[PDB]
């Protein structure tokens, strides 16, 4: 009765949803078979013999990542038809997966999503996992947004996106895929939580004491934050928040939807049990520049709306006392037309532990989604890198060959110049 | 004898009135399963005020429970007293409001009121004699602020002469649990002033300071604050249920408190509030309830009454106590600090005495206070609303649901008329 | 003399419950109004030659 | 003595009548072998209304089970209560009607009606004083509608003075489970207005809505609906089998509710329908019954009483009650709502009270009501019939049996004059 | 405890109709002896031997000691001082073991007081009632078992101060139309307050005109 | 239903002329009994006994209460407070089976009370008239069958504050010449409203002069 449908697109989407659904099986009673030897109805459907089928679709164009999960430990967990594969990948190309490869896949993915949504009583929203720098997550997800907006409309569409990192990057044409993805996510996504891989590298080196992390060490943190976002959907709490709750509490204007995610206790088993950490510790940890998971500093920008999600053994009096230190601090600046500032949500369930993971078992935690002006610097840097490439017309013939026009880059640069002007005019007195 | 309806809206309404029905069933001697196990014959006699008698000797509360989300319904059924409520009075929606007054008042809160109205009419046609209605809700949400105000309007249309009460949870001065809280507080207060006869403003940080200062608790739960609220909610219906030397219902309290039709915003308080380890040493005497019932920090609204003037005062007393040192103390509290009382009304204090205390206390006193210091709340609310309105912050979540800017302007102007009218007596 | 501890060693914690189930422990033995107590006071109460 | 000869027709008729005999043998206290294992004396005084007296304290029911195929009453015979039925009453046929009114009325039903009439004469000469008959069947079927209409038209002629009722299952408004059933229903209710003096309409979707919303049953089988049908079917003859302060026979409910010889279509209802989880919460008083008798959700036919006017309303009550709280309630319904009652009949409500309640219940009441809102069923069947007869969607299955097109034309004409007669009195 | 004294004075008013006495007093007698005009019918009530159960027997409670207690301003049961005005009519109803000669002597003792002033047009001033039945004590009460008692019904023009205070109170409240919207809204028009203020002002200056020497 | 009782009042006006009675009132008789000055002629009508068709079988109203019902402020057909103006001339038109003595008893009881304030120059004040016919009952009317009805017509000073707001209503629209162009457009002097304002101020001055 409180269901949401998660959609994973691309290699980043599948490799994040794997950790997410490990957490969902672990903190419920669900074995990797699916047997269990408002809680579980939201994310797991029921088969009368006692089986549980997750409400997720795994979409990718190359078959490697998704056909790996059909031969793994969780092979019996997912429905066979809910894993969608293709023959040819988009090859780091937005045009291929948006025009000539995504054309013949979306009539199956929309059919599977509608078949998923017809088994639901009350649908709360969608969670979409993808990446900007790819070709699948940049192209095919972006077309899927309008294709499901047409026949669903006013339902919530939350976005979880891997924004391109400022310094490190894994491709050359990633400014192109990051620039024309935002043509449709601006008019179709309700809210877009952004996480930077470089910043999670910095956290896994700095907060937790590991060097040389793998992608699974990043997906574990991302899955913990994702489960902390939707924790109130499944578990009882004193102050329950919904999927539609932070779509009206974090975005003041329909074109600026980009908050920043932050998990406060990121600590190993070697270090967790030598100190207390109750409310003021984790709440003061959330508002630090070091623990920010997008490589932009909120000290540059102005805080517009902060959404604090508490989980575990938490009393609201200490929550107010911890917000006192934040509001009294002068190094944290809010915009002048948000004297309120915060949205709070308190949950009973403590975060679960992960065997094979890296985070320790702690009694309580807090995850923060804060919309700030300081992401405009990342937009300015990325637009600089785009028009550094576009003046010389580098890597353009592939886009124009796969059913595009040359002027579509011009529209994108114009739209994001307008978005930068919007970010400037919001933050003025 | 005359019987009272209870309305609950959203998380505030459901939790606060769940604690309310728990403490009423405690005081009237009803167990979690609904059967009478009490001893005194006074406990059972006026049980028709709040309860309906079923077959087999058990009693069902006269409450209606609403919310747009089904989670808090199963949350309130699983409590210690969740089995006392009638299952057909659980009227819930399938999708929530999401801290939106617009979709809680026009879009999603409108199509479900056509069943809450049926439930209320069905229960009130079996009503022997309807005194009035009670409603606990929140002004900072989408259910209690929107659907609650819609319910108040659609009941005032149907039953005009019955007394409407409201135990609203006003937004806190420092911690705002919602960024869009002024957009719901303003548009709910603008609807409250034309649709209620009595309204009590209850803050959350005021309750925190009351519980830490008096009960000496460093970490109270939400149930403790709901207990403190419902102690006043039960403290105004004592004379309807128990004998007393000087009775006063809610209508009689309304007559002796409001001098003008648009002045019905009060700040409540409880007199006996001491720690466990300092309650066997203290002699609970009549002066010691007055001495801290009128203290400036014994208010559940975050407004200091010494900064304003007391228009009217209500004091409802419970327990075995003489009528000389009641009136003597109420005169002494007026004669000394006369600078805090308006002089164009001679008597500010209304006195009622009931002869049965709450369970666990020997004597008790409930406070209702009409003050011109309540303009400190709406001044702050209007300041935040006008800071958030000149930029169209979060306005597209409101205008897209069937609204317009003129409704916002006419609500802000109504509250500004309220704050302009309050300052005339100070 | 608490009736619910939320800082105790237990694990499942319910936040909607009250620390004290009633305020104070000073309840009178028998409940009776002033009028019936003071109107029940009517039920309370050789030379050598004759 | 007033005894009733029960009749069956078709698979629907047999399945409803099985549960009817089960619940009336429960009420009279008969074990499934036929003997009497009751505890009271009033259950044996008037047992000859529905039962014959065999040898040795064994009672056989006064029923005849009719079908055109033998595969349906074999499930009745091998059921729980299938052994009390006399085996000579089972009249079966070789070939079924095939969902054909023409086959069930003109060819297959006319080769079997002699045997069923012989069994009816076999059964009706044991009556010292016969009151009347009673039939249960469905109109969307082939042998139910056709065979029942032929039986009614044949036994009206030879038994002219008696009272004949029908608990027919009129077709579906929303989803029909027979494609040809417009034709069968159109040819059937054109028969029913000329021969039956009392007819009850049963809608399967009304029963579905009741067992979901009211009874809170997730997966109800046809037995769970036949229980509801027979609860109000057995509540009509309750004054023929038990004493009471005010009696109501079949003729008393026929005189008082049929003002003109065509308007004899009633919509039944049963008052104390509680869910198992909500039964304890609900008190049992006469206001609690009369609130639900008159409710639109309780109605067993899929027509809404807010679209018409109550021509006449009957109300048969069962249990030990006071004639206050039934007389003032029948006044209260007429005085409270008045646009739903015809003004040319001042007293629209018939009242009767029997003092023996159904088993397991303190109090019960059944509703029987004549309303001109039933015309929207006839209009819907008429439009669905003329949308098919205009270009003859299935006429070849009927014309080969000797039926002509003017039969359909005059059936439609008798629908239209019935709709006009219902309209002209509204 | 207040209702006990109210019942005591009410019983002492109606005592003469039931018990034999030297001077019987009817209920129709009070209206013919306490009001001079129909516009003045507000006398005061006073019970003299109001004394506790433990110190009622260290005091000599004669008729002279109990009569002059009624005229003391601190023993009156209306908070108005009789020195504000002057007495117009007095009605004394004695009880118990009382001789009439001591009643006459005690009443003649009051007339010599200059701190107690009567109006000029009432040269007689007093009404005497004597009953034989002593005041009956109640179980668990407050008053003691006394052998004699008296209750005073005195009509005075000193009650005009109370009317002046009540009228000043209404003028302080009605000047800015407080609580009126829940008076007119239930079967009333606006002008009834002016009528009552009219009649009360007429009463005040009737009281000022009666006490003219 | 608004107009039928006005018709009943005007039928009680001509009641003394169509049939007999005890004290008959001519049309020229109240032509001098009511109007005291050559300028002040605006009397106020009042019909005291009016009840519905269902409240007649229980109570019968006598003279001493109907006459008191003539002088209560919730009866007269102009919404002005009559306690704000002293009465100057009254006429009571009694109808039906009325003996004459209880009329003088009612007159004395009206005389002694302080609510009904009169001027000093009119010690007579009242004019009475008694007929021998009750009001008729009309088909479909709302009024009841009253044996003894009274029609009351009386001058009052309190009518001064009635049009005293009509003067301010003319003032508010004459400050910028509103709506005058449909007036002066059809052959009216634009100054003509001033020589009605000075006349109304004169009328107010004469009403104040007969107030003292
Ligand atoms: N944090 C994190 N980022 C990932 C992960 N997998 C891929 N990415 C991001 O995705 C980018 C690479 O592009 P992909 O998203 O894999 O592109 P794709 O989904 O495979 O689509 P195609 O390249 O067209 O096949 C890298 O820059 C990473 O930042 C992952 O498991 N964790
Ligand atoms: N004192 C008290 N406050 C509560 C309780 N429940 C909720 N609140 C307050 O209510 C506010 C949130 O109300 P909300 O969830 O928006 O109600 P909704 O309209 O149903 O969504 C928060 O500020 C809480 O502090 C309670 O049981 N006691
Ligand atoms: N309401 C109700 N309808 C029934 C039941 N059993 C059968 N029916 C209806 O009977 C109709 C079909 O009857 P059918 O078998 O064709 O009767 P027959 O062929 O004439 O014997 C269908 O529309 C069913 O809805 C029952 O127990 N309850
Ligand atoms: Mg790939």
């Amino acid at each position: 009765m409180r269901e949401c449908i998660s959609i994973h697109v691309g290699q980043a989407g599948v490799q994040i949803g794997n950790a997410c659904w490990e957490l969902y099986c672990l903190e419920h009673g669900i074995q990797p078979d699916g047997q269990m030897p408002d809680s579980f109805n939201t994310f797991f459907s029921e088969t009368g013999a006692g089986k549980h089928v997750p409400r997720a679709v795994f979409v990718d164009l190359e078959p490697t990542v998704v056909d790996e999960v059909r031969t793994g430990t969780y092979r019996q967990l997912f429905h066979p038809e809910q894993l969608i594969t293709g023959k040819e990948d988009a090859a780091n190309n937005y045009a291929r997966g948006h025009y000539t490869i995504g054309k013949e896949i979306v009539d199956l993915v929309l059919d599977r999503i509608r078949k998923l949504a017809d088994l639901c009583t009350g649908l709360q929203g969608f969670l979409i996992f993808h990446s900007f720098g790819g070709g699948t997550g940049s192209g095919f997800a972006s077309l899927l947004m309008e294709r499901l907006s047409v026949d669903y409309g006013k339902k919530s569409k939350l976005e979880f996106a891997i924004y391109p990192a400022p310094q490190v990057s894994t491709a050359v044409v990633e400014p192109y895929n990051s620039i024309l993805t935002t043509h449709t996510t601006l008019e179709h996504s309700d809210c877009a939580f952004m996480v930077d891989n470089e910043a999670i590298y910095d956290i896994c080196r700095r907060n937790l004491d590991i060097e040389r992390p793998t992608y699974t060490n990043l997906n574990r943190l991302i899955g913990q934050i994702v489960s902390s976002i939707t924790a109130s959907l499944r578990f009882d709490g004193a102050l329950n928040v919904d999927l539609t709750e932070f779509q009206t509490n974090l975005v003041p204007y329909p074109r600026i939807h980009f908050p920043l995610a932050t998990y406060a206790p990121v600590i190993s088993a070697e270090k967790a049990y030598h100190e207390q950490l109750s409310v003021a510790e984790i709440t003061n940890a959330c508002f630090e520049p070091a623990n920010q998971m997008v490589k932009c500093d909120p000290r540059h920008g102005k805080y517009m709306a902060c959404c604090m999600l508490y989980r575990g053994d938490v009393v609201p009096k200490d929550v107010n006392a911890a917000i006192a230190t934040i509001k009294t601090k002068r190094t944290i600046q809010f915009v002048d037309w948000c004297p309120t500032g915060f949205k709070v949500g308190i949950n009973y369930q403590p975060p679960t532990v992960v065997p094979g993971g890296d985070l320790a078992k702690v009694q309580r935690a807090v995850c923060m989604l804060s919309n700030t002006t300081a992401i405009a610097e990342a937009w300015a840097r990325l637009d600089h890198k785009l028009d550094l490439m576009y003046a010389k017309r580098a890597f353009v013939h592939w886009y124009v060959g796969e059913g595009m026009e040359e002027g579509e880059f011009s529209e994108a640069r114009e739209d994001l110049a307008a978005l930068e002007k919007d970010y400037e005019e919001v933050g003025v007195d | 004898m005359r019987e009272i309806v209870h309305l609950q809206a959203g998380q505030c309404g459901n939790q606060i009135g769940a604690k309310f029905w728990e403490v009423i069933s405690d005081e009237h001697g009803i167990d979690p399963t609904g059967t009478y196990h009490g001893d005194s014959d006074l406990q059972l006699e006026r049980i028709n005020v709040y309860y309906n008698e079923a077959t087999g000797g058990k009693y069902v509360p006269r409450a209606v429970l609403v919310d747009l989300e089904p989670g808090t319904m199963d949350s309130v059924r699983s409590g210690p007293f969740g089995q006392i409520f009638r299952p057909d009075n659980f009227v819930f929606g399938q999708s929530g409001a999401g801290n939106n007054w617009a979709k809680g008042h026009y879009t999603e809160g409108a199509e479900l009121v056509d069943s809450v109205l049926d439930v209320v009419r069905k229960e009130a046609e079996s009503c022997d004699c309807l005194q009035g209605f009670q409603l606990t809700h929140s002004l900072g949400g989408g259910t209690g602020s929107g659907m609650g105000t819609l319910l108040i309007s659609k009941i005032r249309e149907e039953y005009p002469d019955r007394i409407m009460n409201t135990f609203s949870v006003v937004p806190s001065p420092k911690v705002s649990d919602t960024v869009v809280e002024p957009y719901n507080a303003t548009l709910s207060v603008h609807q409250l002033v034309e649709n209620t006869d009595e309204t009590y403003c209850i803050d959350n940080e005021a309750l925190y300071d009351i519980c830490f200062r008096t009960l000496k608790l460093t970490t109270p739960t939400y149930g403790d604050l709901n207990h403190l609220v419902s102690a006043t909610m039960s403290g105004v219906t004592t004379c309807l249920r128990f004998p007393g030397q000087l009775n006063a219902d809610l209508r009689k309290l309304a007559v002796n408190m409001v001098p003008f039709p648009r002045l019905h915003f009060f700040m409540p308080g409880f007199a006996p509030l001491t720690s466990r380890g300092s309650q066997q040493y203290r002699a609970l005497t009549v002066p010691e309830l007055t001495q801290q019932m009128f203290d400036a920090k014994n208010m559940m609204a975050a407004c200091d009454p010494r900064h304003g003037r007391y228009l009217t005062v209500a004091a409802v007393f419970r327990g075995r106590m003489s009528m000389k040192e009641v009136d003597e103390q109420m005169l002494n509290v007026q004669n000394k600090n006369s600078s805090y009382f308006v002089e164009w009304i001679p008597n500010n204090v209304k006195t009622a005495v009931c002869d049965i205390p709450p369970r666990g206390l020997k004597m008790s006193a409930t406070f209702i206070g009409n003050s011109t210091a309540i303009q400190e709340l709406f001044k702050r609310i209007s300041e935040q609303f006008t800071a958030m309105f000149r930029r169209k912050a979060f306005l597209h979540w409101y205008t897209g649901e069937g609204m317009d800017e003129m409704e916002f302007t006419e609500a802000e102007s109504n509250m500004n008329d309220l704050v302009s009218e309050y300052q005339q007596y100070q | 003399p608490k009736d619910y501890d939320i800082e105790g060693p237990e694990e499942v914690k319910k936040l909607c419950n009250s620390t004290y189930r009633r305020l104070g422990t000073s309840e009178p033995p028998v409940w009776i109004s002033e009028t019936r107590e003071k109107m029940a006071q009517v039920c309370l109460n050789k030379a050598l030659l004759n």
